[PDB]
């Protein structure tokens, strides 16, 4: 009984991944008793907006005192973590079915907390509050009781008016792919769940910058790989290894149709979107064209490839590169009109192969 | 919605058939914009919706004439396309079909009118046909369309097509009255409206001045090569109407290379000349098109950068002008 | 009408509260603070009721009169805030304002707020009426005083903000005063110390991890690495593609016109003429010097396709093209 | 009598162009293999419902279940008239049905009054209101022996896979000449005066539907003289003038002046610009056919014969293709053009320039 | 009395073809009881979106218990496979005349299930739901009862607001030609029905990755070939027999015009699909081009025409073969603009003849 996402909910500032200058600021303020009436947390859905707000509410209320290091044991900490604390009043302007809506809940703001130092209102997606209640929040911030704190959080800060932005301390939350992978690697290990290094990368890439997502993606990966997190089950949803996209061009400019077709059949067996493959090739030949005028053309994940591209950039004439770029360009346009999409590709390459500079086809 | 003078000869024979019985229960009128297409339909229905007509026109008193002057009437049915969309619905049609299937509230003739039949849904066409096949006794229909070919052959067969532009000499004189301008200009407007005197008139109501700005810019650029100077003249919400203007000038220069007598821009023959002088008939073709396709992306696509697109059209025009460049050829 | 700067308000307010305060400008922060400064002083007096009415070219004379009735029949100290239209007062508004201006007295403080009025809109019966009784606060800081403003704002936050650091903060968030203020406040939590040295500030600014302008500023023949970095770091701040294309376009078409004017006028006067040269000059010219008349062109086609590709399939992953576009502004292209 | 009604095919023998779809129904009836439900697809106009009838006609008939239904028995007469007790017809497009599908599908399991089958012909089945829709599925997977379902729809895609899988669906696909040829045959046997170009104009106007083809042929007989004449036909629909040809003749000599002239006169008579281009393409085509086998000049085209052939022998086929191509393209870009006429001028001037031995450039 | 489209209508999760990973996914949850309140099934029409949705509801309400292996006999199982079930409400958001549109049927949601355990809601293409009934779904999804579950389908997942996507467990349903062919052969082999392999490939191509349609297509073929799925019965529903098509290609290359128009006329007689006559000729030209590269290129059923394909291959210059393929393709681009389909095809050919490389149409 334990799902990784739930089991690794951060219990302290100390263990949230990489938002250092947000955490320090909050942690210093929490040690010097410097706390503003309201804080706005912004960032794409996924980063721990609400999650950091908890640890801060958790910080302001831990029975030990006001601290940057709440003990995860006292009742306040335990309840806030389970999200069932009297005083950590949590709203979500996002839904249409709340029992008593924000306006009603915000009405009693001046009522002292029933437990713990502060009454903390945590509102998700404030930019979604109906105007009826939004104004209720606006009035409260102009004159907020010293016993209440507003921990607001939003996906779209722009949509908020200056009226509110001027009355909160904004904190934006930025994750690095190699940052997420290291964390996935760790969670699985503590969970004794089998995994291949390539697999976690195919996931880290997938979840766009957010752990929340990586976790749910891995949870799905598990259920489909039935226990394991293998590149195959992970490549079942999130492929690129089977892609001769660069090895097809190599094979092309090298002239061994034998290989060129073998690649295409191989690719076919995997169910490729034929036009995308011609895009990958056209987008590659264009970049190799660029490394020939300036070597600073090697990218953020060009690394594995690096040597393979760098070899082409020097051993292939720019005239010939243009020639191949054109042949694949034309073959892309002709594609949807071919009798069959695979056929287009096969023939497009056969054209490069027929109009090749070195070793073109023979005739008696 | 203003009754013009040229609408008379046509209006004469159209009542002359509704009086002698020869009237065709379905009428498709084809006419250029601002040719009074508007006023002819309306003027005809007021004759048929009169309880006590005085001969060629109505009385003004009778229930028909009054509810007519009040607009709202139980026998007049305006079939305007669905408010918001650029087409008409199969629904509107069906609901007016069955609306006529029951006795006329004022006991007489019932009339229907379409804004433009070439804008309806394909299904809307068929849905309309069956009724013209089963004509509810003494009813009347009025189709109307700028382009009757883009209309279903089986449909345009059921109606009587009637061609509504008056001779240029007449249109110019009529125009000299509504606005004082050189006749030379007047004719240009007329020709830049396919002969429609109404649209011509509207060309002036600060448009013409805006058009003069264009020819001045063009006259600078043509000999100088700096076509990018037109940016100020073209980059404006009226970009499409302006691009079209620039096109007519391009056409003309093209026509002159083939020694074509007729020219739309009589307003400034000196321009079309120089233009044709500095630009080969091919170069001209090339530009004509880009101006053409680019004008369209402005009209069609929801919201591109008027500025970027045009800047691109402009700079691009200049590369066609450079020696050695291989200009474009149409597709598909 | 004492014309004055946001800083000057608190001192004047001490001598005596005036009849009307007009807050004319575009800065959200400046307007609000001045507004707050007036009211904070008023509510101290006895100004309990507060009101705000927004004037549109669409508002009825019946609304103006209805308001007058509201203000005129209320017996004690009250305040009224007129929110001027986005465009500014039209021919008709000048009258409705004028009618309101005749609703004043010592116990009815008027506050009007909007952007800067044009020298024309300033002759208007309503404006000239308050011209002896009221105070005007210009809420609109130029390249030279942006740093000065940051230094002033920082010093009141009890901060020792170094000059280089100050500049760093300025070159990042250039012009978004709300950002510079937050940043100063965040920077204060980071170093409780108070001592904002360049090393410290630099670390925290870079670590926080960019204006869509930094992409362009980088894209100006500056090495692609950092622009590609910023471009792929601009998808992490939640920046729409469309808003990027119109930032590139504006600076790109500007280069087009300028490169076109060599022998038309020496670079110097041209920059003044276009009114954007605000340090960007040396950078803009550095760009002009290594981008060929033709490169600049090609970059315009790409931007155009993208502009259509983004508006014809309405979801064709323009980002890719933005990457490809940023690459053309640094390397010599071909005719393919 | 109107040739729209009088020629309703009475047997599969006289249906036109659906060859396979009838080979499967003729064999189905012959051997005795009749399925629970038949789903007929295709655009409006094609024999969907017509071929539907002929099926029930081959089922209910007193001479047995044969692909060859007797046309005289009491069942057939009543089927074709469209007034049969067991052949219930429900049009799902109408808002005023007496007892909507739900009530007519209520009686399903009941015996057939006159006949072996109680056939159900439903036109536009995808338009059915939901609560009756499933009622079919109660019957479809377990339908009685005496009931049969004949379904028709302009669009299959709007029918849930629950139904598309339980039925043996047939897609009804006519070339112009195919219709032209039938019209002729009807007018010959009917002894009515007809011209060649008329039958062409008539066929092309009916877009692949013999149904409409005849309905147009009938309005040509009423509008014109009781003669299907070119004059009448192009009176409902065409310039009826040698304009398309002379335009081609000018174009190919590189006359411009005259090409632009013709375009103008043309414009003055309110021509449908696309129709003009289509004629030109058609002309350019026959020519190339004549260049390949000199017998290609057809029926009313005897009027042009000399002119047509003169082009055939004087203009390079290589070129003839070029003109065709250039005009075709023109037709696509036609609505792209600011004005339909300038579109046509854009094109023809285009063929004049990209003219071997034609307009050249200067300073 | 049975058309394959119904006789092979998947009864078990095992019977469905190739979409292993979406079946596995649903297998786990139907075993572990991990039921999500909303299941989104995306992919083109023709793929088993609705079909796989049934086999889920067939294991949700089954009297045998929540199973991944439903019993085809229990009253619940039979009624589900027949479209009619008390609780399985199937709403098509693309229909214009529903008794009561989605907003009405969703009003009941809170109500209890009369026969089954769950009150399943199969909705095909929800991105086309009226904005009115769309919000009703939103409100019911944020807080759905324990008894109600949703099974959403769609052809375009992008037209669905992120507010909905995030609330469902999404599944993308992606078939190959020889994956359908192989299926069709198997099914025909088990029904003891004769067939020719080149007929099956045509049927496998006919339906594009739509096994429903493949079967529907195979039933027509049976009805019109009187018990046999023969190329001569199939080729005719759709496209020329590779000999009919092959002679055209030969006619063209020998440059004898009469013969070409004759084959086209003789072809019109058996009611072709003019577009198709172009396609088969293109592919035929394509195979000849390949064979000139690797003589091993020809497919297995090509053997009937293998001697002719091979002859052209060695006798006709690849250059020429490239022209014929281009002429015919370009001719396909033209086709919708040609005055008449049959004509576009004749003209495209008369061009190949006029521009023939070894001999062409002459003039004085």
């Amino acid at each position: 009984y334990q799902v990784l996402a739930r089991k690794w909910r951060p219990q302290t500032f100390a263990d949230v991944v990489g938002q250092e200058h947000v955490l320090t600021a909050l942690a210093n303020g929490l040690s010097l008793g410097r706390i503003h009436h309201a804080y706005l947390f912004s960032g794409t859905r996924g980063v721990g907006k609400t999650s950091i707000a908890r640890l801060l509410a958790k910080g302001l209320n831990c029975e030990t005192g006001i601290t940057a290091t709440p003990c995860g044991v006292c009742d306040n900490c335990r309840e806030i973590e389970q999200g069932r604390f009297v005083d950590l009043i949590e709203i979500d302007a996002a839904s249409r079915t709340k029992v008593e809506d924000t306006r009603d809940l915000l009405d009693n703001v001046q009522y002292a907390p029933a437990r713990g130092r502060f009454k903390v209102y945590l509102i998700d997606e404030v930019h979604m509050l109906s105007r009826h209640s939004f104004n209720a929040l606006l009035k409260t911030l102009e004159e907020p009781p010293e016993h209440v704190k507003f921990l607001l959080a939003t996906t779209d800060p722009q949509k908020l008016p200056v009226t509110i932005l001027s009355r909160c301390l904004q904190f934006h939350l930025k994750l690095d792919v190699e940052q997420i992978r290291h964390q996935l690697e760790h969670i699985l290990n503590e969970e004794h769940i089998a995994h291949e290094p390539r697999a976690l990368q195919l996931l880290a890439r997938a979840a766009e910058g957010s752990l929340r997502d990586a976790l749910s993606l891995t949870d799905q990966a598990i259920a489909s790989g039935d226990g394991q997190v293998s590149t195959q089950a992970v490549s079942a949803m999130l492929t690129l290894d089977d892609d001769q996209a660069l090895s097809l061009v190599e094979a092309m400019v090298e002239a061994n149709g034998e290989r060129v077709m073998a690649l295409i059949n191989e690719a076919a067996a995997r169910g490729i979107e034929w036009e995308a493959l011609l895009v990958e090739m056209l987008g590659l030949l264009h970049r190799i064209a660029m490394v020939q005028l300036s070597p600073a053309a090697l990218g953020n994940d060009m690394a594995a490839i690096e040597l393979r591209m760098r070899e082409l950039a020097r051993t292939i004439p720019p005239t010939d590169i243009q020639l191949y770029y054109q042949t694949l360009l034309i073959g892309r346009k002709e594609l949807p009109y071919a009798p069959d999409r695979r056929m287009g590709v096969e023939m497009t390459l056969l054209r490069a192969l027929a109009f090749h500079p070195r070793m073109p086809l023979p005739e008696p | 919605m203003r009754w013009y003078p040229w609408l008379r000869p046509d209006f004469e024979k159209l009542v002359a058939s509704y009086q002698a019985g020869r009237g065709h229960h379905a009428l498709l009128i084809q006419a250029l914009p601002g040719m009074g297409d508007d006023a002819l339909i309306y003027a005809l229905s007021r004759y048929l919706l009169c309880q006590q007509p005085q001969g060629h026109k109505s009385c003004g008193h009778c229930r028909g004439c009054q509810l007519m002057q009040a607009g709202t009437h139980p026998d007049y049915y305006t079939l305007a396309p669905e408010k918001g969309k650029n087409t008409l619905g199969v629904d509107a049609v069906r609901e007016v079909t069955e609306k006529l299937n029951e006795h006329a509230r004022l006991g007489g003739a019932k009339v229907v009118w379409v804004t433009d039949a070439a804008l309806l849904t394909d299904a809307a066409a068929n849905a309309l046909l069956k009724t013209l096949e089963e004509p509810p006794a003494e009813t009347w229909f009025f189709l109307a369309t700028r382009e009757p070919e883009r209309l279903l052959a089986t449909l345009r067969s059921r109606c009587r097509l009637h061609y509504l532009p008056p001779p240029e000499q007449y249109a110019v004189t009529w125009l000299s009255r509504e606005v004082t301008m050189s006749q030379d200009a007047l004719l240009a407007a007329l020709r830049l409206s396919a002969g429609s005197p109404g649209a011509a008139l509207a060309l002036f109501q600060d448009n013409w001045q805006a058009r003069e700005t264009l020819c001045q810019a063009l006259a600078y650029s043509v000999p100088s090569g700096d076509w990018y100077s037109l940016l100020a003249a073209l980059n404006h919400e009226q970009a499409p109407a302006r691009l079209h203007w620039l096109a007519t000038l391009l056409m003309d220069a093209l026509k002159r290379h083939h020694g074509a007598a007729q020219v739309t821009n009589v307003d400034v023959p000196g321009l079309v000349a120089e233009l044709a002088n500095h630009l080969s008939p091919s170069r001209l073709q090339a530009i004509l098109g880009d101006v053409c396709h680019i004008r369209e992306q402005l009209m069609s696509v929801t919201g591109i950068n008027r500025e970027l697109l045009i800047t691109d059209l402009l700079l691009r025009i200049e590369h066609y002008l450079q020696p050695g460049v291989v200009l474009p050829v149409p597709h598909l | 009408m004492i014309r004055l700067y946001p800083e000057q308000l608190r001192a004047q307010l001490n001598e005596g509260l005036r009849a009307a305060y007009l807050l004319l400008g575009n800065d959200p922060l400046l307007l609000q603070e001045s507004q707050d400064a007036v009211r904070q002083v008023a509510a101290a007096q006895g100004f309990e009721e507060h009101h705000t009415f927004s004037i549109d070219p669409n508002t009825d004379w019946n609304a103006i009169f209805s308001l007058c009735q509201a203000m005129s029949l209320f017996a004690s100290r009250q305040t009224l805030l007129l929110l001027l239209p986005e465009n500014g007062p039209n021919a008709a508004i000048n009258e409705q304002l004028l009618t309101l201006t005749g609703l004043l007295h010592d116990d009815l403080l008027l506050i009007v707020r909007g952007n800067k009025l044009s020298k024309a809109q300033e002759n208007a019966a309503w404006f000239t009426a308050l011209a002896n009784r009221s105070v005007q606060v210009t809420c609109q800081p130029e390249q030279a005083q942006l740093p000065r403003w940051v230094a002033a704002r920082a010093k009141q936050l009890n901060l020792e903000l170094d000059d280089a650091a100050n500049q760093v903060l300025c070159y990042c968030y250039e012009g978004n005063l709300l950002a510079l203020a937050q940043a100063l406040e965040r920077l204060s939590l980071l170093w409780p110390d108070g001592k904002l040295t360049l090393p410290r500030v630099e670390q925290a600014v870079n670590d926080a991890a960019f204006t869509p302008f930094h992409w362009v500023d980088a894209l100006l023949m500056g090495k692609s690495k950092r622009a590609l970095h910023i471009l792929q770091q601009l998808r992490l701040e939640g920046s729409e593609p469309v808003i990027l294309l119109r930032t590139l376009q504006r600076e790109l078409l500007l280069l087009v016109n300028l490169k076109r004017q060599s022998a038309h006028t020496p670079l110097r006067a041209l920059f003044d003429k276009h009114r954007v040269w605000q340090n960007r000059r040396g950078m803009m010219g550095e760009a002009l010097n290594r981008l060929s008349q033709t490169q600049l062109r090609q970059a315009v086609q790409l931007l155009t396709r993208t502009e259509l590709t983004l508006k014809q399939d309405y979801g064709q992953s323009v980002w890719a093209e933005l990457e490809g576009l940023s690459l053309l502004l640094c390397h010599k292209p071909l005719a393919d």
